[PDB]
């Protein structure tokens, strides 16, 4: 009944709670692990693509 | 560096992965495989072109996304 | 004064006046011609009470994909239309008498209260703009504060009574789409589509030889699909009807549509046999298509949509609301009931649809001018003349609301729309003072519309992710990244 | 949290499998 002559915001924080995380763990978790191992070759022909 | 005895690590461990596939996922390891094979036969020419065209893509993307240069 | 300068060019007016409603006529003509054998009849309902029509824009607001005409040239006949309904105080001397020529003095007083012809400008994008910029924002800038409260307080209900109206998932959503004006954070759109879950599920009726069955996503794909395979109608309704039976029996195992079981709708059961008439166990007296086979199901052409707005929907906002809405949105609204100015908001949506239609097929926003799209936004509710945005932003504010019509629902377009138009006055001269940081500028690729969004639960909320961080979104985003580097 | 730890959890489950694969081939190459 007081909740006016209160400051609770301490109490009630925004979380640091990052959602990208839960994106990507569906990401992972829809993809196959060839795929994962793609991306590396994907990655490194990149770095070769830059360094030519 | 290698690249192709790194695609054909990749080859092999989609084939051992293909025993374990159910009916979609086996096409669509069959297609990945092809695709691989289409690489290696095209001596690697097809996969620069494919990392040439996402590179484009990310490096079309990066500049807009600057709202304050 | 301006009521001189406006008798000064009404002998040049009426030549215009004419030769627009010429105009008009032909276009209507056109629309007309295509619409009386393209679009389907949307037939008219009558509210819960039934008393009164009541309209919504998925059956009414009907789209022509494919009209041959261009842009401007629909701005022009909805502004004439517009123009028509400004013409109306000139009846007043031919039902008042020549005493009736003081309301028509103060019709030629206000530029605004007038249509076109007595305007100097001649393009309809410049002639617009002049007249949202001297009567228009002004006049939607003192009906967007309170049409927000309308809204927040038809959701949030009367008399303290918010613990038993309002939902505690829509709270920091609700909080978000109507209170960042204290913030002064941006809005996502989704999070205002979230308000939809004070509604239930829309639902849509396809009635059949048989039973009506619910559309799916998967009935509905597989419809396209057939469409764009573009077969033999022998083929193409064998496989619409086969799709149909597997849609049958997919619900009839799910339990039956969702209709059945939903407090103001349902479907009869078999009708029941009276005394005598019941033939000893069988009480029941089925219809006549439980003769026919179940193979033999075939779609009779005829849709049932089924909003299922129980808090969105508008016969139950009042007499108020409406009103306030159609002032809003620059619509007529005095003296009628709210079925008609329901049928306005619903022609104003159509009207907006179609103009967005034919900008996609004109190339998107980035073709348009910066007048122009200043335009579209201000008939779209979105910008007010006091703000001097830069084009990203209004790139992302159209986007923003277009998606946010394709929905196809009045009420969070406006909570959405109220928004902008949040502007105080500050009792100092010092304050506010001049700001340090750049105008702000945004992009359509910073509109997230592709992606689905959770409800953050309340006093839990979270950080906002930008589309471009999500896996793959350098493809997704392909086709916005081809428009803006062009 | 409980994000973070997941997605740690997923990275490494695929670096496993890969790991594994790879290690198993090698032994059987040896022999
Ligand atoms: C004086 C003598 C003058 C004689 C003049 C005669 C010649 C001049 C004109 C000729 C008449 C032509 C025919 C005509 O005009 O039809 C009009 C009108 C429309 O007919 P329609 O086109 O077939 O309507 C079809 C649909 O409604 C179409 O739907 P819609 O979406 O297009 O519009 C629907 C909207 C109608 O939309 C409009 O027409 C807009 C009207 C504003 C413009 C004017 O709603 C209605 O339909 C009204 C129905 C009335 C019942 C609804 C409940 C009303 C509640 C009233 C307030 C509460 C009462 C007090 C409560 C306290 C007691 C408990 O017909 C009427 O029903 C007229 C009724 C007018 C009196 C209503 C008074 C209600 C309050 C009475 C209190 C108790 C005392 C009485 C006992
Ligand atoms: C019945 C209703 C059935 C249809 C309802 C639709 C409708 O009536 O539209 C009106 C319409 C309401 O505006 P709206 O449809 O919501 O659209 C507004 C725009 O979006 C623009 O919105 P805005 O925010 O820019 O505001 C424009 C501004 C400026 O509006 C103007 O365009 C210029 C002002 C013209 C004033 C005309 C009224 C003259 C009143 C008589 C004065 C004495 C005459 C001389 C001595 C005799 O509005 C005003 O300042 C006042 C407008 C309302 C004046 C009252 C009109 C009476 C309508 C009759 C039905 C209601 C009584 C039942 O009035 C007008 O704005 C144009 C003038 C209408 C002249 C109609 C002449 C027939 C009058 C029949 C008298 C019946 C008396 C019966 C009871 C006694
Ligand atoms: C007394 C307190 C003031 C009276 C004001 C009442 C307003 C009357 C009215 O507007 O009727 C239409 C009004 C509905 O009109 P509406 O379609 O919602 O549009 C509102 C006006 O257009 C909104 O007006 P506006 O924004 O269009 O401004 C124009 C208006 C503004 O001018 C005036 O209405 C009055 C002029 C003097 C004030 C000027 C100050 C500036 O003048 C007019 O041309 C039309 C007025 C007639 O009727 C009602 O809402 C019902 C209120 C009256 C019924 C209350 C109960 C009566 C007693 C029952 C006795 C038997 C029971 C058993
Ligand atoms: C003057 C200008 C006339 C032009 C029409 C006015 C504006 C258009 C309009 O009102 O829409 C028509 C209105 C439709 O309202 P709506 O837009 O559909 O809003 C419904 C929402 O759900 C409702 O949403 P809401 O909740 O936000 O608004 C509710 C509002 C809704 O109310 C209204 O609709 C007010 C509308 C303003 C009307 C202007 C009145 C101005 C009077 C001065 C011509 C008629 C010729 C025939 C006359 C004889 C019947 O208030 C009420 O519900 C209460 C209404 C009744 C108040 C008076 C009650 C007196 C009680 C006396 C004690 C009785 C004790 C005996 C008990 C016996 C034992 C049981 O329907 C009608 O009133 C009948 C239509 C045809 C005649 C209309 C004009 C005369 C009757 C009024």
């Amino acid at each position: 009944e007081e909740c006016m002559f209160k400051d609770t915001r301490l109490d009630v924080l925004p979380p640091q709670v990052n959602p990208l995380n839960a994106i990507l763990a569906q990401h992972t978790a829809q993809t196959p692990v060839h795929r994962s191992l793609e991306k590396r070759l994907w990655t490194e022909v990149r770095a070769t693509a830059v360094s030519e | 560096t290698d690249v192709r005895p790194q695609l054909y690590a990749l080859q092999r461990f989609a084939k051992a992965q293909l025993k374990t596939a159910t009916e979609a996922e086996r096409a669509a390891i069959e297609a990945d495989i092809a695709r691989y094979q289409e690489y290696l036969d095209s001596d690697l020419e097809k996969l620069k072109q494919d990392v040439a065209e996402d590179t484009a893509k990310k490096q079309k993307l990066i500049p807009l996304l600057d709202r304050y240069p | 004064t301006a009521v001189v300068k406006n008798l000064a060019k009404l002998p040049a007016a009426t030549s215009q006046i004419l030769t627009n409603v010429s105009k008009l006529q032909t276009f209507h003509g056109l629309l007309e011609e295509r619409r009386d054998k393209y679009a389907p009849l949307a037939y008219h309902t009558y509210d819960n009470l039934k008393q009164k029509t009541t309209w919504h824009p998925i059956a009414h607001a009907w789209v022509d994909e494919g009209l041959p005409v261009s842009k401007k040239e629909y701005n022009e006949y909805c502004w004439l239309k517009k123009d028509m309904q400004r013409l109306l105080p000139l009846a007043s001397p031919f039902v008042f008498g020549i005493y009736g020529i003081l309301p028509l003095a103060v019709w030629l007083s206000n530029d605004g209260y007038l249509p076109s012809a007595f305007s100097s400008k001649k393009d309809i994008v410049s002639k617009k703009l002049e007249w949202y910029s001297s009567y228009g924002d002004d006049l939607r800038q003192q009906v967007g504060p309170m049409l927000q409260h309308r809204l927040k307080r038809h959701l949030r209900g009367t008399l303290n009574n918010e613990h038993r109206l309002m939902l505690d998932e829509v709270t920091e959503s609700y909080k978000e789409i109507f209170y960042s004006h204290y913030t002064g954070q941006l809005r996502d759109v989704r999070k205002c589509a979230h308000l939809r879950l004070y509604d239930g599920t829309s639902t849509v009726l396809l009635l059949t030889n048989k039973e009506p069955v619910e559309l799916t996503s998967e009935l509905l794909q597989k419809w396209n699909a057939i469409k764009a395979a573009k077969l033999s109608p022998e083929e193409e309704k064998k496989a619409r009807n086969e799709a149909l039976i597997e849609a049958y029996k997919e619900q009839e195992l799910h339990g039956g549509p969702h209709v059945k079981h939903m407090q103001g709708y349902g479907i009869p059961a078999d009708t029941p046999l009276l005394g005598e008439n019941a033939k000893g166990d069988q009480y029941t007296q089925p219809p006549e298509s439980a003769s026919i086979p179940l193979e033999q199901l075939e779609w009779t052409g005829d849709t049932v949509f089924i909003p299922a707005e129980y808090r969105t929907e508008m016969e139950d906002w009042g007499r108020e609301l409406t009103k306030l809405a159609n002032q809003f949105l620059l619509l007529p609204w005095r003296f009628v009931s709210n079925a008609w100015n329901q049928r306005r908001l619903v022609s104003w949506f159509e009207e907006i649809l179609q103009e967005d239609a034919l900008i996609a097929k004109e190339g998107g926003v980035q073709a348009l001018s910066d007048d122009e799209l200043k335009v579209a936004l201000l008939d779209r509710a979105v910008i007010r003349c006091d703000e001097e945005l830069t084009r990203g932003d209004m790139e992302a504010r159209y986007k923003e609301i277009s998606w946010l019509m394709s929905l196809r629902n009045p009420f969070i377009v406006l909570a959405w729309q109220t928004g902008y138009y949040r502007s105080t006055y500050s009792p100092e001269d010092d304050l506010p003072e001049a700001s340090i940081l750049p105008k702000l500028n945004r992009t359509v690729l910073d509109v997230d519309v592709h992606n689905e969004l959770a409800p953050d639960h309340p006093e839990k909320p979270l950080p906002r992710v930008h589309p471009a961080l999500y896996p793959n979104s350098h493809l997704a985003l392909a086709k916005e990244v081809a428009v803006l580097a062009k | 949290d409980e994000s973070a730890i997941k997605l740690a959890e997923l990275q490494k489950e695929t670096e496993r499998n890969i790991s594994s694969f790879f290690r198993d081939e090698a032994n059987k190459s040896v022999q």
